[PDB]
RNA sequence: AUACAGUGAAACUGCGAAGCUCAUUAAAUCAGUUAUCGUUUAUUUGAUAGUUACAUGGUAUAACUGUGGUAAUUCUAGAGCUAAUACAUGCAAUCUCGACCCUUUGGAAGAGAUGUAUUUAUUAGGAUGAUUCAUAAUAACUUUUCGAAUCGCAUGGCCUUGUGCUGGCGAUGGUUCAUUCAAAUUUCUGCCCUAUCAACUUUCGAUGGUAGGAUAGUGGCCUACCAUGGUUUCAACGGGUAACGGAGAGGGAGCCUGAGAAACG
């Protein structure tokens, strides 16, 4: 397939961005950047962004900053900026309540929740200990914050005040995500377990211990996410590896690994858009589009930068990640869905694009890590594929040669 | 919305202060710069006078000494291993002051070899177990001595002796 | 709509007004930037090719490059203070009330107001090395007799006047950077003398 | 603030504080806005040359008064303790020296008097380049000074080049002038410096009729030795 | 010494390893003046302190008090009491009040409740400690 | 130049090799603007491992990222190190765009400081590209004629170019010696014999 | 403690 | 320990009292 | 005035823009006084930088010419110009030790030596009562700073007659230090009635220690860990007051410039 890669930075890595902009302002004479379309004017972080998330009104995004920390929300109808909100620290999570922009809750890295509302910042709290993840349950009307401590924090909105926490067995959650067809609840424990918690009553019922036969080295849950038809499940792993589970089952259907073995930080599922068995698995590097069922790579998003995090506007084709980088970049994949309605006329204008097109499909070995699987010998021929430091593998190969050492 | 004015606090007495005037300029504070490992995002502030501030959100590199060879390399940081303030700064690989980091060894190594003409007269070369250890690992201990939210640079020195000795206990 | 239609070769512009809608819907659906075959839009264009530069809208707002939409939109717009302003998407479409055009070819025919006319420049050089560029002059040959003058006539009276050449090299500049050098150079003698006599003192004393 | 109220101006000018609204505010300068007579002051209010501010300016502007042999033309710039002014049409040159009152008196002097002044030694460093330097009362940077001289000495500088001429150390016996508290004026013979560390040193001085005063060190003037002073007074 | 999570050591102050000229590790002290006698304690003590007029970054200057310690029940700081008499005009009488001032007092002296110390002046060491204990008796 | 580098197949011109020669030569040159010429009708030549690293090589060439490129790209054990199997190919090029930053005069603050960082990443190289970088500041100096005979020097090369070239050799050997020290290799033809020529040239001047 | 601070009302007459 | 929130305290906080009110159909599952 | 040369709209640069009305507050306001070795500081004043060039580019446009849109604005797009103290780039020396003691002021072989700014590490350490202070050096670092591509008036002294060399008084700029004008915190003291106001503070820091973040800086100013402290019957805390005897510019929130503002912009 062919993946569009609308705004963003089209220059390197080792270039740096800062710089291409003064020698853009000395090339501006180019007639390339005078036609250049942007879709949103000032789209762009000044530094980094961290996290990105589309209203469900379909018509507003929300997104936070660097420096000075900053919250950005763009108004789709009018291809801009609404407004920007400084803060006073960077932030972790965010989630919207509302349908539009209105009301949403911020989770800040020292240690405090911020509510803003439409006028501007209505109310701040303070949690016991420092929180990494948050969410929110419509039915309930709580507020679950996960924390470096074992408990699981509460907060009521209804009834503005905090509650009973849940008490998980371990130390740390990374990642808390609820169900919304069901009300299950998941949170990613530092060791590999996720604890399965009722929202109805308040007890655990039960735990998944990840098992990796391929890597024996300690792992943690970064990503947890539920599907919408509510029976399956997916869990990213620290080591880089994606486990998608029937929860009625205790096995994993697949496990598919991205292969560079960095952190899964997002796992978004591609129900909308048509043929729902897609899924998208994220790390710093790379995120990949691939088969629910046979994990087949679909299609494949490697920006220069590093991702902080990645999210799909419904219903379309249409990627918005928070980067590194200094803009924002989004991805058009036509061949999933069409473009959003706000952007009629993207699908116009598909041959200017970048068109940008091996990663994902194939795993990633470390110099290190192939003197200890004994792939020495392999070393010189076609199996492997040299990659910058480390040498490509076929994936399946791979879990052979790891079982044998 | 960050001040540094004394006047909200409560007084000696414990006597709970009203407020007596609004916010000044004069007594202000900015948003702390969460340096991370990573390409080098540096961010120029406009302080008190004509003077500036330059604030590394991100660095990948640091002059780091080596303190008793007398001599200071530039090295790509590895990570944060320890921070004796805050674990959290060091699970999300926060660079700031005091921070225990880990650095390439390459640069010293080849000095090292170089100065001396031999692998890590044969009195000079000996240094401290730990360091060679350490030399063999790839991966030398530094501590961040420099400012980086205020100058934007991580600069820093290896650590030897009492202190590496300590750390390696705290670790 | 209007066809504001300019030949920078010649530096002359001329507006042409379409009634039919024919011409006006082969416009539409293109992009600032983008070129066009004239004899879509007739015979007397017939040959040409036009890049559409811009344009102006039934309520006067114009189009912006960038923008991709065939509608309006508020967008925050600098004149560092930046202000929200109406302003019309990229798109050509039936609302323009003037559309931009640049002559990129010639065709086979000559349009009466734009390729049978010229427009001179209204200046010319005022930098000496531009003057060396326009006439191409050597290094030995001087500037000062080449440079453009133009006739002025009030009543009976007349003259030329002439530019003063910028960046020309002249005495003064010369005698000026022969004192700063001088300067910096007695500085430093007397600099050294006062050291020097500073040791002397010293030296009486121990 | 940029007015000044006459009630509110120093009393060291001797103004009469019925001339009206608003008197001159000293613009920065060689010295302090509380311990300076404005040219103004000066020129209109003391000698009487000029009837009001529109003379003086037209007196300044012609470039006849120098202060220090350097030709200043602000009306309100600061002259001030031990500034020597020259006026060459009439060829008069004037010291300014605080009298017994606490004001700044109109002193004439030789055109020999004219050519240095004394400077309050304030502070002694090494510069960059390791140059060593002393800081005068009077804003002067003077480089490559005499080894002997410390803080709070008096140099005796040449004022058509700027340099130290002479030097007195600050000792027991030097004649010393007061330029601060209720003793500002008096001149006396030091007796004893007493030594408070981490605080304000005192200093006790006599006078010629052996009454005995005390004033901080900070506001003594050494101005000769006993007897024989390198200036005239009054 | 090394009670906290980071490393104690007076800053700026490099020993040497590989040198290992002396077995005692190199202290830098200095005398803050007023003759009052830096304490041999600190001058061969093993504590480090920040706020120690004589090892720390702390200078005297200004006002010198005395008083009579009250509390020590804090790190590194006491309360003392200065007392004196108020004069009461309308029954022309003089009354006993006092004032408490906490001090902060370097390890290198110690203090009982109920000694005179004089302190020294310096720079805000914490939100009410103004002034530095130099010297006990 | 740029007409050279805009030919369809410089590879397939009358003289393609010896026009590669010279274009190696002008790759070297202190003027940047000559290599990033020179440079371009090198990769007009279609060779697959140097369009790997193009970019790579450009960067060198610009001023503002040279500092970045050489921690990065040339760092031994780097992530964006060469493979050791390009290593040959892409060495020569390096070694002369290396050459004529070299070259660069040290007028300012700044091009000392470039000066100094082109010869710090010499111990990242391997001994038998380091002698090559040596050779290729040995190549002006025209020694072979001395050794040759029973060590005379020649009136004709005696001049006051021949000097400033020989200063401009030992400077760079200097600045070898003091980086890599006791690792420095050591060759009669790349370095010694024109360092003995240099000296024995310098004493036929001062005399003379 | 002397404050060491020039008094204008001292300085001035009180004749009347 | 209760300052700076360091403990959790289950008063309730004006603010954000009624800032989100329950939807009354529950879950989709029964 | 054959480059212009007097005056000069417009335009581009530079500098400065920093009375009223409401509330009320007991030594938290204010007054006197102390410190900044704990800080920022336009301007004034005094010092202070030897480390293609007979002068580079548009990587540049305005005013202006001309074509138009709109009901319309200190609303507008297209085409064509042209400048800088605007924007970018950028370049044949001096001092020591000094043999020969040749001449005895003196010349002089050779050996040497040679920016500034930021950050870190390390070494040495004239000034103050006191310093890790001033200063110097070593090794590196940097979105490596700065180190006259500027202007007015005058046309002197030399000669090697080339318009060759060397030049007088000013303006505008620029690094650092000090001074001045300011600002911010800060030590001690300072007339009401009160117990029918005896506990207050940890009430999302209260008192203190270690480290970090931020600030122009000290400092629970804020954050992580730790100890349980701090004020008070010698009146804490609370209450009343002839305590006129601090706030805002339609209402809250966020941001921008400057030496100086959370700006009556
Ligand atoms: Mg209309
Ligand atoms: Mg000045
Ligand atoms: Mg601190």
């Amino acid at each position: 397939v062919s993946v569009y890669q609308v705004s963003g930075t089209n220059v390197s890595r080792s270039l740096p961005d800062w710089i291409a902009k003064k020698r853009k302002r000395q090339l501006k004479n180019d007639l390339e950047y005078q036609n250049r379309v942007e879709l949103i004017q000032d789209f762009e972080f000044s530094e980094a962004s961290n996290k990105i998330k589309v209203s469900r009104d379909g018509q507003y995004c929300m997104a936070t900053g660097t420096y000075k920390p900053q919250i950005h929300v763009y108004d789709f109808a009018n291809l801009s900026l609404k407004f920007d909100r400084h803060t006073d620290a960077e932030n972790v999570d965010f989630t919207i309540l509302s349908d539009d922009w209105t009301k949403s809750v911020h989770l800040q890295n020292d240690r405090s929740i911020q509510f803003q509302n439409k006028g501007g910042l209505h109310y701040t709290t303070r949690i016991p200990k420092f929180g990494r993840s948050l969410v929110y349950n419509k039915v309930n009307c709580d507020l679950y914050v996960g924390a470096s401590g074992n408990e699981l924090y509460r907060l009521n909105l209804e009834k503005g005040r905090f509650l009973n926490p849940f008490k998980l067995d371990t130390e740390g959650v990374n990642h808390v995500s609820i169900n919304e067809v069901n009300g299950l609840l998941a949170a990613g424990t530092e060791t590999n377990v996720v604890e399965f918690w009722d929202p109805r009553s308040r007890s655990r019922v039960s735990k998944l211990y990840l098992e990796n036969n391929i890597d024996n080295r300690p792992f943690q849950v970064t990503t947890t996410s539920f599907r919408n038809d509510g029976l399956t499940f997916a869990c990213g792993t620290s080591n880089g590896y994606s486990y998608i589970y029937d929860l009625r089952t205790s096995e994993p259907s697949i496990i598919k690994d991205q292969g560079y073995g960095f952190d899964i930080k997002k796992i978004i599922w591609l129900d909308n858009v048509g043929t729902e068995n897609k899924i998208v698995t994220c790390d710093k590097r790379i995120a990949k589009i691939w088969d629910r069922l046979d994990g087949k790579a679909y299609a494949s998003m490697e920006p220069s930068v590093d991702i902080n995090d990645i999210e799909h506007v419904p219903g379309t084709g249409m990627f918005f990640t928070a980067n590194e980088s200094i803009p924002m970049h989004t991805y058009y994949i036509p061949s999933l869905g069409p473009s959003p309605r706000w952007c009629s006329f993207l699908d116009s204008i598909t041959e200017e694009l970048e068109e940008k097109p091996v990663y994902s499909n194939y795993r990633f070995i470390t110099r290190d890590d192939v003197k200890k699987l004994n792939l020495t010998h392999l070393v010189g021929s076609r199996v492997l594929r040299a990659y910058m430091h480390g040498f490509f593998i076929n994936t399946e190969l791979y879990d052979k040669v790891s079982l044998i050492a | 919305g960050i001040s540094r004015d004394s006047r909200h606090k409560r007084s000696a007495t414990g006597a709970k202060r009203a407020q007596f005037r609004k916010k000044r300029k004069f007594e202000l504070g900015r948003q702390p710069a969460n340096t991370k490992i990573g390409a080098k995002r540096i961010h120029s502030v406009r302080t008190r006078g004509g003077n500036k501030k330059y604030r590394a959100l991100r660095i990948e590199t640091g002059n780091f000494s080596w303190a008793s060879e007398g001599i200071s390399k530039k090295t790509r940081i590895a990570g944060v291993v320890y921070h004796p303030s805050n674990n959290e700064l060091v699970r999300t690989n926060t660079l700031t002051k005091a921070a225990i980091v880990q650095i390439d060894a390459t640069p010293f190594r080849q000095w090292f070899e170089a100065h001396y003409g031999q692998t890590l007269r044969a009195a000079s070369a000996k240094i401290e177990s730990s360091v060679e250890s350490q030399f063999s690992a790839g991966r030398l201990y530094a501590c961040i001595s420099s400012r980086p939210g205020q100058s934007g640079r991580c600069d820093g020195y290896i650590l030897e002796g009492e202190e590496l000795a300590f750390y390696l206990r705290r670790l | 709509m209007k066809l504001n239609i300019s030949y920078p070769v010649n530096g002359s512009q001329k507006t042409f007004e379409i009634d039919d809608e024919h011409r006006i819907r082969v416009f539409f659906d293109k992009r600032i930037g983008q070129e066009v075959d004239g004899e879509a839009v007739g015979d007397e264009f017939k040959g040409y090719v036009f890049k559409i530069s811009g344009g102006n809208d039934k309520q006067g707002f114009p189009m912006k490059q960038g923008v991709l939409l065939p509608t309006r939109i508020k967008l925050l717009l600098t004149k560092g203070e930046r202000k929200r302003k109406s302003v019309r998407g990229a798109i050509v479409g039936p609302d323009l009330a003037v559309l931009a055009l640049v002559i990129v070819k010639k065709g086979e025919q000559e349009l009466e107001g734009l390729t049978d006319t010229t427009v001179p420049k209204r200046l010319g050089p005022k930098r000496a090395n531009n003057i060396r560029k326009f006439f191409g002059l050597s290094k030995e040959d001087d500037v000062r007799d080449f440079v453009i003058r133009r006739e002025v006539t009030k009543g009976e009276k007349t003259y030329t006047k002439a530019p003063k050449i910028q960046r020309l090299v002249t005495p003064q500049r010369l005698q000026r950077k022969r004192h700063q050098r001088a300067l910096k150079v007695r500085n430093a003698q007397a600099q050294r003398e006062a050291a020097a006599e500073y040791a002397q003192l010293l030296a009486k004393r121990l | 603030k940029k007015h000044l109220k006459r009630l509110a101006a120093p009393h060291h000018w001797l103004l009469d504080k019925l001339s009206g609204c608003y008197a001159p505010r000293p613009s920065a300068g060689p010295h302090k806005l509380r311990e300076s007579l404005p040219l103004i002051v000066f020129l209109r209010n003391r000698l009487k040359y000029a009837l009001n501010g529109r003379e003086v300016k037209a007196i300044l502007m012609q470039r006849h008064v120098k202060v220090d042999g350097k030709v200043r033309t602000d009306t309100t710039y600061p002259a001030g303790f031990m500034d020597v002014i020259t006026l060459d049409a009439t060829n008069e040159n004037f010291r300014l020296v605080y009298d017994v009152k606490g004001r700044f008196a109109v002193h004439r002097i030789t055109d020999e008097e004219a050519s240095y002044k004394l400077g309050k030694v304030k502070k002694v460093q090494l510069g960059k380049k390791g140059v060593p330097y002393v800081v005068t009362h009077d804003g002067r940077t003077i480089r490559y000074p005499d080894p002997n001289i410390k803080v709070n000495d008096t140099v005796k500088i040449d004022l058509a080049s700027g340099k130290i001429t002479d030097f007195i150390k600050f000792d027991a016996g030097k004649l010393v002038y007061v330029t601060g508290g209720r003793n500002l004026g008096r001149i006396g013979t030091i007796v004893h410096k007493e030594r408070h560390d981490g605080g304000f040193d005192l200093v006790h001085i006599k006078d010629s009729l052996d009454n005995t005063f005390v004033t901080r060190l900070n506001n003594v003037f050494v101005i000769g030795e006993q007897g024989k002073p390198y200036i005239s007074l009054p | 010494v090394q009670s906290e999570r980071a490393f104690q050591k007076q800053p700026h102050i490099f020993n040497n390893p590989k040198v290992k000229t002396s077995k005692r590790t190199k202290r830098w002290y200095k005398n803050a003046g007023l003759g009052f006698k830096t304490p041999k304690t600190a001058i061969e003590g093993s504590y480090i302190d920040k706020k120690c007029p004589f090892t720390g970054l702390v200078s005297i200057r200004g006002k010198i008090l005395t008083g009579t310690v009250v509390s020590t029940k804090m790190h590194r700081t006491i309360v003392i009491r200065r007392a004196y008499l108020h004069y009461i005009p309308k029954y022309n009488r003089y009354e006993k009040r006092h004032k408490n001032v906490p001090v902060h007092v370097s390890p290198a002296f110690r203090v009982q409740v109920g000694d005179i110390v004089t302190v020294g002046q310096c720079r805000p060491i914490s939100k009410t400690v103004r002034f530095n204990v130099v010297k006990v008796s | 130049l740029k007409t050279l580098s805009k030919f369809k197949n410089i590879k397939n011109v009358y003289s393609a090799t010896e026009l590669h020669d010279h274009l190696m030569v002008l790759l070297g040159s202190r003027n940047t603007d000559v290599q990033k010429l020179a440079l371009d009708a090198l990769l007009a030549y279609k060779n697959p491992t140097l369009n790997k690293y193009r970019d790579n090589l450009k960067n060198l060439l610009d001023d503002t990222l040279f500092k970045d490129e050489i921690t990065t790209f040339l760092t031994e054990n780097g992530s964006q190190s060469i493979k050791a199997e390009d290593e040959k190919v892409v060495m020569p090029y390096v070694l002369r765009i290396f050459f004529g930053r070299a070259q660069v005069p040290p007028t300012s603050g700044q091009k000392r400081s470039r000066k100094i960082a082109v010869i710090s990443v010499l111990p990242n190289f391997k001994k038998p590209y380091i002698n090559d970088f040596l050779s290729l500041a040995s190549e002006r100096l025209d020694y072979n004629y001395f050794f040759g005979n029973s060590h005379q020097i020649n009136s004709s090369k005696a001049t006051l170019k021949t000097i400033r070239r020989m200063t401009g050799f030992v400077n760079i050997v200097n600045s070898t010696l003091s980086v890599l020290r006791t690792n420095f290799p050591l060759h009669t033809n790349s370095v010694l014999q024109p360092l003995i020529y240099s000296i024995a040239m310098a004493y036929y001047v001062l005399d003379t | 403690h002397f404050e060491d601070r020039f008094d204008a009302r001292e300085h001035k007459d009180r004749s009347n | 320990k209760a300052s700076k929130g360091r403990k959790l305290n289950y008063s309730v906080q004006d603010p954000i009292a009624n800032y989100e009110a329950p939807i009354t159909s529950g879950y989709k599952w029964s």
